[PDB]
C-alpha cells in the first residue's frame, strides 16, 4: 500500500534498529575484552560482528524504504545494504547452527570419540563460513548495477543482469537450502541436549530442578526465536523468489507475497535485538565483563 | 631466523603442542578435594576407592585425582585457593561422633563443614557429604540420645530419625542451596556404592559445568 | 612462668622505646623536599602465554632473559623473555607448587608447595633433558618460597613457621630458623646472601643470619599476615606486603618501619612486592587484578599495572631492572617496560 | 615444655634488645642517597631508548 511499506514498515525497521545496535555496540565493547578461550565465543564474537553490521545497514532501509534522498538511497539499498543484510543474516543462521553443535559435542559427548569433531581451530572454520557466504553474495552486488528505467519504479531484480538474475535465484535457492539444512541439524543437536538434560539430575533438589528448568528453558528461547524469526521468512522466501523470476502468472499474489516477505525479514531482522537476551547474555565471561565494566 | 633461533622457535612449537595434549588429557580428570575431621572415615573411603595425599583411579572411563589436605595442620586461609577451581569436595563426617568430643566433635565437624561450604573459594562448588560409621551410630543411638549433640532435636530416638535430622542440620549450612548442591550419602564399613555415589555425583557436577561452559545455565 | 612473661613484656617494652628514641625523624618529610618520580607509564611488551592453570610464582634469571614460571597445572616453564619462546617445560611430580626459584648460575631451578618439598632441576644436564636433581625432605608445613644462595645451598620457608637452609648435594637441612610464630610465607635473600628476611601469618618480620642461623631482629607493624617481602637494593632495607592493604618499609640498622604505602580505594591484599634496580619504585601486585607503583621515598602512587583478569600472585624485576614480569592467576605473564 | 618456650623467647627479645640502632633520620637519608645515586641506572625510572630497549 502506502501506510504499510512507507510509513509503517519503516517505523518497525528503526525500532528494531536502534533496539538491535544499542545493545550489540555495548556487547562490541564488551566482546573485546572477553578472551577466545572457547569456540563458543570466537562464534559470539561473529556473531555481534553480524547483528552490528545488519544494525548498520538498517538506516539505509529505514531511509530508503521511506523516504528517496535521490533515488540513489532506493538503487544504493538493492545494490549494497540488503545483501549486506542478508550475508550477515545467513552468516549469523549458520554461526547459530555452529554453536547448536559445540553445544551438542560438549554437553551431549556424543559417538564421534576417535573423531576430533569441532575442537580448536574454529578460527579457520569461522573464516571459511564468512568467506563462502560472501562467495555466494558478492555477485548479488557486482552484477546490480544495470540501469534503471523507471527512476520511481525500482524493482531489485529489473537492476539486475542475465547472469545476475540467474545467481539471484540460485543464491537464493542456495541460501534457502543452507538454512533448513542448518535448521534442521540445530532441531536434531537442541533436541539430543534437551535429551542428555532429561537424563540425571534426579534429585527433587533446588539445585537440580533449578539447572533442569533453566537449561531447558534457554534451549526453548533458542529453538522458539529460531523458528518466529527464520522459518516463516524460509518457508515464504522460494514462493517469492519464484514471484521475483517468474513468467508471467500472477497479478496481486505479486503483492501479498512481497508485504510477507517484508514482515518475515522483520521478524528476522528482529533477531539483532533478541540475540543478546537469549545468546550474550547467557555467556558467562560476557556477563562478567559487563559486570565488571557498566557495573 | 637463523638456524638457531629457527630450533628455538621449533623447539617452543614442540613445547607448545605437548603443554596443550596435557591440559586436554588434565581437564577430562575430575578433581575431588578431601575434606574432614579427625574421628571422619576419609581413611576407609580412600582405601576402597607428604602435605597433599593425591589418589588416583578409574571409575566408568572418568578418571579422578582425590586430594587428601588432612594433616598439612597450617592455615587453611592461605592455601585453600589452590583447590578453587576443584571439580567436587569430599566432606567425610562421622556420625558416630555425635556423642564424642574433642566442645563436641560432631559440632566442631558442623564448623568446618560451615567454614569450606561457605567461604569464597567453593561458592559454587558442589560438596559430597558422607555420613560414615552408619552401623555404629546405630548401634550407639539406642543407649546414647541424641540430645547431648543436638539439644533442640525432638523426634524420636530411632537410627532413621537421627540420621535425618543429622543430615539436615548439615545441609542447612548451605548459604547458596539455589546453586550449590550437596549430596549426602551414608557411607560405612563394607559398602561398595560410596564410588558409584561419587561418580553420580560428579557426572551431576560435569553436566551443569558443561551447560555453564556452553552459556546454557 | 609469670617472671618470665613480665621479664619478656619488659624486654618488648624497652625495645619499643629504644626504637621511638632512634625516631627522631620521619621518612616522609626527608623525602618531602625530592622532586616526585611523576607517573609510571610501564606498558605490556610481552605476553607469555602457555600456562593452563593459575601462576603462582615466577622468577627471574641473573642474565635477565630467561624466566622461570610455575603454574597449578603441574607445569614449571622456563621463558626466553626476548622472543617469548619456551626454553624448557618441567612437568612436576606435584600440581600443587607456590614457589620457585631460579639458580643464580642458571644451572637449576627450584620449585615447591603443597607437597612440603624442594625439588631442585638440573637444566644443564648432559643428557638434554631436564631431570629434577634433588628433593628436600622435611618441612611439615606447606612450602611457601625458595631462593637459592649458590649452587649447593638453598633456603626455603614453609607453612610449619620455620626456614631452612638446606645443602643440596647432601639433602639435608644445613640450618632451621624457628622464630616464627604464624605461617611463613615469603622469603627474600640479601645481595650478599649473609642475610635473609621472612615475612610470616603472625604479621611479623625476621631477619635471619645465614651463617649464625639466629633471629638478628623482629619488625611488626602489619595488622595481618605478610605474604610478601623484598629486600632494597642496598640491602639495608625490606618491604613487606601483607593481606592488609599496606605495604610497609623497614629498616634494618633503625629497626624500625620507615614507610607505609596504601590507599583507601585499596581494599584487597597484597600478594608480591619488588623494587626497581634503583629501589625508587616499589611494585607491589594486589588481588584487585592489578600492580602498584609507589615512589618508595614518597609512598606516592607512581603508577598503575592493568591488563591481568585476575589477581596478580607474582612479580619480579630484572637484574639490571629493564623489565618487571608479573603472573596472575588468569594463567598469563606480561613483561612491562 | 612452656617454660622452655618462655625461657627462649625471653633470651631472644634480650638479644634482639641490646643491637646498635642508628636514627631513622640517618638510615631514610641513606636510603634516599642510594636511590638518587642509581637514579639515572634504573631503566623503569626512566625510559630506555627503543634502541637499547631488549623488550621493544
Ligand atoms: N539470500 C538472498 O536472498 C540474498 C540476496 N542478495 C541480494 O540482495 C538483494 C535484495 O533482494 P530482495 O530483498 O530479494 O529484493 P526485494 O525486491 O525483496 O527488495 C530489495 C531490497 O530493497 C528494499 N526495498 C526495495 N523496494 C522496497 C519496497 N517497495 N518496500 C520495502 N522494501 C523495499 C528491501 O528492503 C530489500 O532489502 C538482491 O539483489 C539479491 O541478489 C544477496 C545475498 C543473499
Amino acid at each position: 500500500n502506502l501506510l504499510i511499506t512507507q510509513q509503517i514498515i519503516p517505523v518497525l525497521y528503526c525500532m528494531v534498529f536502534i533496539a538491535g545496535i544499542l545493545l550489540n555496540g555495548v556487547s562490541g565493547w564488551i566482546f573485546f575484552y572477553v578472551p577466545s578461550s572457547k569456540s563458543f565465543i570466537i562464534y559470539l564474537k561473529n556473531i555481534v560482528i553480524a547483528d552490528f553490521v545488519m544494525s548498520l545497514t538498517f538506516p539505509f532501509k529505514i531511509l530508503g524504504d521511506s523516504g528517496l534522498g535521490p533515488w540513489q538511497l532506493n538503487v544504493f539499498v538493492c545494490r549494497v545494504s540488503a545483501v549486506l543484510f542478508y550475508v550477515n543474516m545467513y552468516v549469523s543462521i549458520v554461526f547459530f547452527g555452529l554453536i547448536s553443535f559445540d553445544r551438542y559435542y560438549k554437553i551431549v559427548k556424543p559417538l564421534w570419540t576417535s573423531f576430533i569433531q569441532s575442537v580448536s581451530y574454529s578460527k579457520l572454520l569461522s573464516v571459511i563460513v564468512w568467506m563462502l557466504m560472501l562467495l555466494l553474495a558478492v555477485p548479488n552486488i557486482i552484477l546490480t548495477n544495470q540501469s534503471v528505467r523507471e527512476v520511481t519504479q525500482i524493482k531489485c531484480i529489473e537492476l539486475k543482469s542475465e547472469l545476475g538474475r540467474k545467481w539471484h535465484k540460485a543464491s537464493n535457492y542456495i541460501f534457502v537450502a543452507i538454512f533448513w539444512i542448518v535448521f534442521l541439524l540445530l532441531i536434531v543437536f537442541y533436541t539430543a541436549i534437551t535429551k542428555k538434560i532429561f537424563k540425571s539430575h534426579l534429585k527433587s533438589s533446588r539445585n537440580s530442578t533449578s539447572v533442569k528448568k533453566k537449561s531447558s528453558r534457554n534451549i526453548f528461547s533458542i529453538v522458539f526465536v529460531f523458528f518466529v524469526c527464520f522459518v516463516p521468512y524460509h518457508i515464504a522466501r522460494i514462493p517469492y523468489t519464484k514471484s521475483q523470476t517468474e513468467a508471467h502468472y500472477s497479478c496481486q499474489s505479486k503483492e501479498i507475497l512481497r508485504y510477507m516477505k517484508e514482515f518475515t525479514l522483520l521478524l528476522s531482522a528482529a533477531n539483532v535485538c533478541l540475540d543478546p537476551i537469549i545468546y550474550f547474555f547467557l555467556c558467562q565471561p560476557f556477563r562478567e565483563i559487563l559486570c565488571k565494566k557498566l557495573h | 631466523l637463523s638456524a638457531e633461533d629457527k630450533a628455538a622457535v621449533e623447539r617452543s612449537k614442540m613445547i607448545d603442542r605437548n603443554l596443550r595434549e596435557d591440559g586436554e588429557k588434565a581437564a577430562r580428570e575430575v578433581k575431588l578435594l578431601l575434606l574432614g575431621a579427625g574421628e571422619s572415615g576419609k581413611s576407609t573411603i580412600v582405601k576402597q576407592m607428604t602435605g597433599i595425599v593425591e589418589t588416583h583411579f578409574t571409575f566408568k572411563d572418568l578418571h579422578f585425582k582425590m586430594f587428601d589436605v588432612g594433616g598439612q595442620r597450617s592455615e587453611r586461609k592461605k592455601w585453600i585457593h589452590c583447590f578453587e577451581g576443584v571439580t567436587a569436595i569430599i566432606f567425610c563426617v562421622a556420625l558416630s561422633d555425635y556423642d564424642l568430643v574433642l566442645m563436641n566433635r560432631m559440632h566442631e565437624s558442623m564448623k568446618l563443614f560451615d567454614s569450606i561450604c561457605n567461604n569464597k573459594w567453593f561458592t559454587d562448588t558442589s560438596i559430597i557429604l558422607f555420613l560414615n560409621k552408619k552401623d555404629l551410630f546405630e548401634e550407639k543411638i539406642k543407649k546414647s540420645p541424641l540430645t547431648i549433640c543436638y539439644p533442640e532435636y525432638a523426634g524420636s530416638n530411632t537410627y532413621e530419625e537421627a540420621a535425618a535430622y543429622i543430615q539436615c542440620q548439615f545441609e542447612d549450612l548451605n548459604k547458596r542451596k539455589d546453586t550449590k548442591e550437596i549430596y549426602t550419602h551414608f557411607t560405612c564399613a563394607t559398602d561398595t556404592k560410596n564410588v558409584q555415589f561419587v561418580f553420580d555425583a560428579v557426572t551431576d557436577v560435569i553436566i551443569k559445568n558443561n551447560l555453564k561452559d556452553c552459556g546454557l545455565f | 612462668l609469670d617472671q618470665l612473661r613480665q621479664e619478656a613484656e619488659q624486654l618488648k617494652n624497652q625495645i619499643r622505646d629504644a626504637r621511638k628514641a632512634c625516631a627522631d625523624a620521619t621518612l616522609s618529610q626527608i623525602t618531602n623536599n625530592i622532586d616526585p618520580v611523576g607517573r609510571i607509564q610501564m606498558r605490556t611488551r610481552r605476553t607469555l602465554r602457555g600456562h593452563l592453570a593459575k601462576i603462582y610464582a615466577m622468577h627471574w634469571g641473573t642474565d635477565s632473559r630467561l624466566l622461570v614460571s610455575a603454574s597449578q597445572d603441574g607445569k614449571l616453564i622456563i621463558w626466553d623473555s626476548y622472543t617469548t619462546n619456551k626454553v624448557h617445560a618441567i612437568p612436576l611430580r606435584s600440581s600443587w607448587v607456590m614457589t620457585c626459584a631460579y639458580a643464580p648460575s642458571g644451572n637449576y631451578v627450584a620449585c615447591g608447595g603443597l607437597d612440603n618439598i624442594c625439588s631442585i632441576y638440573n637444566l644443564k644436564t648432559r643428557e638434554g633433558n631436564v631431570r629434577v636433581s634433588r628433593e628436600l625432605a622435611g618441612h611439615t608445613g606447606y612450602l611457601s618460597c625458595c631462593r637459592f644462595l649458590d649452587d649447593n645451598q638453598i633456603v626455603t620457608s614453609s607453612g610449619d613457621t620455620t626456614c631452612a637452609l638446606w645443602d643440596i648435594e647432601t639433602g639435608q637441612q644445613t640450618t632451621t630458623f624457628t622464630g616464627h610464630t604464624g605461617d611463613v610465607m615469603s622469603l627474600s635473600l640479601a645481595p650478599d646472601t649473609r642475610l635473609f628476611v621472612s615475612g610470616a601469618c603472625d604479621a611479623s618480620a625476621k631477619l635471619w643470619d645465614v651463617r649464625e642461623g639466629m633471629c638478628r631482629q623482629t619488625f611488626t607493624g602489619h595488622e595481618s599476615d605478610i605474604n610478601a617481602i623484598c629486600f632494597f637494593p642496598n640491602g639495608n632495607a625490606f618491604a613487606t606486603g601483607s593481606d592488609d592493604a599496606t605495604c610497609r618499609l623497614f629498616d634494618l640498622r633503625a629497626d624500625q618501619e620507615l614507610m607505609t604505602y596504601s590507599h583507601d580505594n585499596i581494599i584487597c591484599g597484597i600478594t608480591s612486592v619488588s623494587f626497581s634496580k634503583s629501589g625508587r619504585l616499589l611494585l607491589a601486585g594486589y588481588d584487585d587484578f592489578n600492580c602498584n607503583v609507589w615512589d618508595a621515598l614518597k609512598a606516592d602512587r607512581a603508577g598503575v599495572l592493568a591488563g591481568h583478569d585476575n589477581r596478580v600472585s607474582c612479580l619480579g624485576v630484572t637484574d639490571d631492572g629493564m623489565a618487571v614480569a608479573t603472573g596472575s592467576w588468569d594463567s598469563f605473564l606480561k613483561i612491562w617496560n | 615444655a612452656s617454660i622452655a618456650q618462655a625461657r627462649k623467647l625471653v633470651e631472644q627479645l634480650k638479644m634482639e634488645a641490646n643491637i646498635d640502632r642508628i636514627k631513622v633520620s640517618k638510615a631514610a637519608a641513606d636510603l634516599m642517597a642510594y636511590c638518587e645515586a642509581h637514579a639515572k641506572e634504573d631503566p623503569l625510572l626512566t625510559p630506555v631508548p627503543a634502541s637499547e630497549n631488549p623488550f621493544r
